[PDB]
């Protein structure tokens, strides 16, 4: 086992997800009953209605799926994508575990980009419309994917802040512009869902992960060689434009012209009604540091552009 | 590691300080939308009920009359009397936002009971509560 | 100015000192409306009545009086105890710098006490009684004496505990034993205080001051060679024997049984009513930590014996 | 530097002096809390029987603030409102409850229920006043 353990670093979360799936199903209850319920399931159903509440649970499901994406993350790198880099001969160390990074990061991006639009296009907000964000305001209870969306982007991004942390791998040269993108997107993550704005965060999610998205899939095969590193550039500088700039501005329009005239604007503590004059200038002061930050990707982007040409 | 553990454990604390920070602002939301507002009858009486926006609606200012009623006389030093007249006139939710509001849904006269007569005199029909 | 400022260390917290007085004093109001009284004179007075409440006005007098016992530390080292030292021939600078500390031990501890004392004995503690330790707990306000021994008291320990903290001088063997036993005294004042047991907390720190009294005393004259140091060892094992032991066993006892007989023994946070089953035993283990300390010391007492 | 030493020192004092008049503050603010047991009796679909239970530090006023703090607690008004009425026990003084458990009758019962009985929480008010929320 412990040299298996060390080739295949993902056996030890493995057989902790194994065993408590087969505990949990095992028991045959399977249902909130259960105390791995309280993990391998998302909580608070609204009695059989298709909406859950939020409550000390869902971390319970955020923790054990950081094992799972420990488990993935781990599992993927040992037994799919490495040996992929090898079938492109690759042949270099540290160019080769860069493209692992990369190559991961479609893998997640490409799976949660499409589940973000098919939980939005399953919702009144499809094609970031602006308006639903706040109609409902607060939403203190949310759709069953919406909740496995938003904590499992909570348990996937808490792995990777966790793993970044422990720093498994000596850090890189671009270690602290990973330490804020996990951290700043746990924080709006877990900010949006525990103050009821999971409607107006999965747009903005959506927008931060389709492009990242094409910014691997571009970067992958910038360390590669084809003719189709500049073509699916081409397509990253749509989609960024569109998604962190267009979407975003347009998210932050929203935020001065419907976080005001949409839904609810009296502050009401005991409702939960947190959407008012206060926590605008948050909201706002929030999206627009994310798209400053994005601004200034842009310009990255925009002089890798010249270089390109 | 201990630093993850720092990293994880500062960040349940953050969780935690803002689930406190909802279910406090929640639980003791008249503090943060009902202003308690005084109006000194004699001796020891006052009348008493709380001013606010809609979020200040009749349970508001209920607990917010029963807050000051609580505090602001102390049974161990001299039994208090005091009662808590409804405003059947206005719904649950009747103060708007600006500052020009309407009676308020709830009114109370609490005195000690050196000025018990007084009490009863302002809270007319109203049941007389002890404390 | 500067030299004038090293030479007399007294003179940068008398500046504060005579502003202050000054101050308040050429003002006209002179009352608990002015705003230097909440540093000047003890707060919370009620009435014309003597006894005086709590509150942070008590937290402003002691601050202000650390100044005081500032000024008045290094003005009696640096004006009478360390010329006392230069004209009583010591022949060690380091026996110098020990006497010192001593010698102001003598003073403080040689003024607490018999403060103390009189607090007691204008009060119905006096003989070590018990009873009035818990008959009228909780005692939310105070005889002028007692604010004023106990905020006057934590306000000298917190600045001897505070110079320790910033080392003036850092080499000391027992640095660690005093920043313990500063430590202690002032948790022991102030928890006493805030929790209406000022009645309880004065006999035990009379007894620590007029037993520390002669242990200075004592020492001094083993630092001064006289035949007179061990007569006054002796009378310093007799009175710490009782103050420590005696009295603090007393104190142990009335925490067992009279603790939970006189006075209200129903717990009411309404009343800030601690005298309970809860409170028993953190009041027993303080004292009873207080005592094993005691019993500690009084071993090494046996050991110079 | 030894200066900081003595600001932790004084910070970490105060926070503790501060800690304690909390204590002291909170407690005796929220004494019911610690004094007053709800004892919840139901009625029906939502209309309970609401009383307190304690020793002597369970004043009147701990069980009107415990009573209170539950049908301001246990009912929601803005998902239905509320309707409750505190029916005051006049045969006790405000400090009646014996130390023991045979503690006699409460001196504050409430009956509270949301609207869809409040014709039912009127009859248990028996002719007592009628508060909304
Ligand atoms: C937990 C809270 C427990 C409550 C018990 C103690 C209260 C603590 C003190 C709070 C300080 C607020 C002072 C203003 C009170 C007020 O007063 O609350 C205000 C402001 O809220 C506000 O700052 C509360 C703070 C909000 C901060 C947002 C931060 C975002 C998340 C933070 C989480 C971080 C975790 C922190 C961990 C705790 C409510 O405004 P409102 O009553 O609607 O306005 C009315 C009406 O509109 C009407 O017009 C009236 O006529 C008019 O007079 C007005 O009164
Ligand atoms: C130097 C010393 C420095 C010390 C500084 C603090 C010292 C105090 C530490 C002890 C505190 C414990 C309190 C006493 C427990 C009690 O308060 O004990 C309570 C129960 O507390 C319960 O809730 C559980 C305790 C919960 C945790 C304890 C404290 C919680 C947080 C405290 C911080 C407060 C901040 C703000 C508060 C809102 C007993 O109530 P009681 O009157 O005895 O009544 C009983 C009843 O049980 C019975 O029904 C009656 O029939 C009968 O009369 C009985 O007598
Ligand atoms: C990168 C993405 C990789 C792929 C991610 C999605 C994979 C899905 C499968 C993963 C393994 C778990 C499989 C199912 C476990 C047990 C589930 C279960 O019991 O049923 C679903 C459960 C509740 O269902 P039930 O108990 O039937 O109650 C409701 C109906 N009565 O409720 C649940 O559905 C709980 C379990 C959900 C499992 C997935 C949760 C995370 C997915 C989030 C999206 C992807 C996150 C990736 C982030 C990268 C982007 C930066
Ligand atoms: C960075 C490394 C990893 C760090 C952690 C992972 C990152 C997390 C990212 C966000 C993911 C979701 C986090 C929020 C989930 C739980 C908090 C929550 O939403 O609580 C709300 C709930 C009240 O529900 P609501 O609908 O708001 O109003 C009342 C309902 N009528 O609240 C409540 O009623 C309960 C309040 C809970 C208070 C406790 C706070 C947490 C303390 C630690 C508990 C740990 C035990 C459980 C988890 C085990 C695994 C760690
Ligand atoms: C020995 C060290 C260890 C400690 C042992 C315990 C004893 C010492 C305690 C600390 C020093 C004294 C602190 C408190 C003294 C002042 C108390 C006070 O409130 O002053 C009363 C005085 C009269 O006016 P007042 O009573 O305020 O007005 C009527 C309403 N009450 O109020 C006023 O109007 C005047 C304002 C007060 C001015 C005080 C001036 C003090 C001058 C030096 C005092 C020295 C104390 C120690 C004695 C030996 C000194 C060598
Ligand atoms: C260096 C000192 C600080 C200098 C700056 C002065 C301002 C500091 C402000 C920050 C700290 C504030 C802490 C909270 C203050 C207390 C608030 C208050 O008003 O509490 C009330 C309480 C009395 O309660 P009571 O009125 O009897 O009860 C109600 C009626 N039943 O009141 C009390 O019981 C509180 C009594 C406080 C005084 C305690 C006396 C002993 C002090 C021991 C010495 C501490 C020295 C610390 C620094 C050196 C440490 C080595
Ligand atoms: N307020
Ligand atoms: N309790």
């Amino acid at each position: 086992y412990r040299e298996m353990n060390y080739r295949h670093s993902w056996l030890t979360p493995f057989f902790i997800l194994v065993c408590v799936y087969s505990a949990y199903f095992l028991s045959g209850n399977r249902t909130e009953s259960n105390p791995l319920h309280m993990f391998v399931a998302i909580s608070y159903q609204v009695d059989g209605t298709d909406s859950y509440a939020k409550g000390i649970k869902d971390l319970s499901f955020v923790f054990f799926y950081m094992i799972f994406f420990t488990f993935l993350r781990e599992f993927l790198m040992d037994v799919v994508i490495r040996p992929f880099t090898v079938y492109l001969n690759v042949t270099s160390e540290h160019r080769q575990k860069r493209m692992l990074e990369q190559m991961y990061a479609i893998f997640y991006c490409g799976v949660s980009g499409p589940f973000g639009l098919y939980i939005m296009y399953h919702s009144d907000l499809w094609l970031f419309k602006t308006k639903p964000m706040y109609r409902t305001y607060p939403v203190i209870t949310n759709p069953f994917l919406f909740k496995i969306f938003y904590l499992g982007q909570a348990a996937f991004w808490a792995q990777q802040a966790c793993v970044l942390v422990l720093q498994l791998e000596k850090p890189r040269k671009d270690y602290k512009e990973l330490v804020f993108h996990h951290i700043v997107t746990l924080l709006l993550i877990w900010s949006s869902y525990v103050f009821h704005f999971t409607k107006m965060g999965l747009a903005i999610y959506i927008t931060m992960d389709v492009s990242d998205f094409f910014l691997s899939l571009s970067k992958t095969l910038n360390y590669l060689n084809s003719v189709f590193t500049p073509f699916v550039f081409g397509l990253f500088v749509f989609f960024w434009i569109y998604l962190r700039h267009v979407v975003n501005i347009r998210i932050l329009w929203s935020v001065l012209t419907e976080f005001r005239h949409e839904g609810n604007y009296v502050l009401n503590f005991a409702t939960q009604q947190y959407k008012c004059w206060i926590s605008l200038p948050i909201v706002f002061v929030l999206i627009a540091a994310l798209q400053l930050v994005n601004l200034y990707w842009l310009f990255l982007i925009l002089r890798i552009l010249y270089r390109l040409i | 590691i201990f630093n993850l553990f720092r990293v994880c454990f500062i960040s349940l604390l953050l969780i935690a300080a803002v689930e406190y920070f909802k279910y406090g602002t929640r639980i003791n939301y008249e503090w943060f939308h009902c202003t308690p507002i005084k109006e000194p009858q004699s001796g020891s009486v006052i009348k008493l009920w709380a001013r606010g926006g809609p979020s200040c609606d009749k349970r508001g200012e209920y607990k917010t009359i029963v807050k000051r009623i609580t505090r602001d006389y102390e049974p161990n030093d001299e039994h208090l009397s005091f009662c808590i007249i409804e405003n059947d006139n206005v719904p649950p939710v009747h103060y708007p936002i600006h500052e020009d509001k309407g009676e308020p849904g709830y009114v109370a006269y609490v005195g000690y009971d050196t000025d018990s007569e007084l009490v009863q005199e302002l809270c007319a029909d109203s049941t007389i509560y002890h404390m | 100015f500067r030299e004038i400022s090293y030479r007399h260390a007294w003179i940068a917290p008398l500046m504060i000192l005579i502003a202050v007085y000054s101050a308040y004093f050429t003002s006209g109001n002179t009352t608990k409306t002015n705003v230097l009284h909440r540093f000047v004179a003890v707060s919370y007075q009620i009435g014309d009545t003597n006894a005086y409440g709590k509150g942070i006005n008590d937290l402003c007098f002691v601050f202000y009086y650390m100044i005081f016992f500032t000024f008045l530390r290094e003005f009696l080292m640096d004006v009478v105890i360390r010329p006392f030292a230069i004209r009583l021939h010591v022949t060690s600078k380091h026996r110098i710098k020990r006497i010192m500390e001593q010698m102001y031990a003598i003073f403080y501890t040689g003024v607490s006490g018999p403060f103390g004392i009189y607090c007691m004995y204008h009060s119905d503690l006096w003989f070590f009684n018990t009873k009035a330790m818990y008959r009228t707990y909780p005692d939310f306000t105070n005889p002028f004496l007692f604010k004023v021994f106990y905020l006057g008291q934590a306000a000298f320990w917190a600045q001897q505990a505070c110079i320790l903290v910033l080392q003036l001088e850092k080499p000391r063997k027992d640095h660690n034993e005093l920043t313990f036993h500063h430590i202690v005294t002032l948790l022991l004042i102030w928890s006493s205080y805030v929790f209406h047991f000022t009645k309880m907390g004065l006999p035990i720190y009379i007894t620590m001051d007029v037993s520390d009294f002669l242990l200075s005393f004592s020492k001094t004259l083993n630092y001064l060679d006289s035949g007179l140091a061990f007569f006054s060892f002796a009378i310093f094992v007799v009175a710490w024997i009782y103050l420590r032991h005696y009295i603090n066993l007393k104190i142990l006892w009335s925490v067992l049984t009279q603790f939970r007989t006189e006075g209200n023994y129903v717990l009411n946070f309404a009343t800030q009513q601690y005298k309970c089953w809860i409170s028993l035993p953190i009041v027993f283990v303080l004292i009873g930590a207080l005592q094993l300390v005691n019993l500690y010391w009084l071993f090494l007492i046996f050991r110079v014996l």
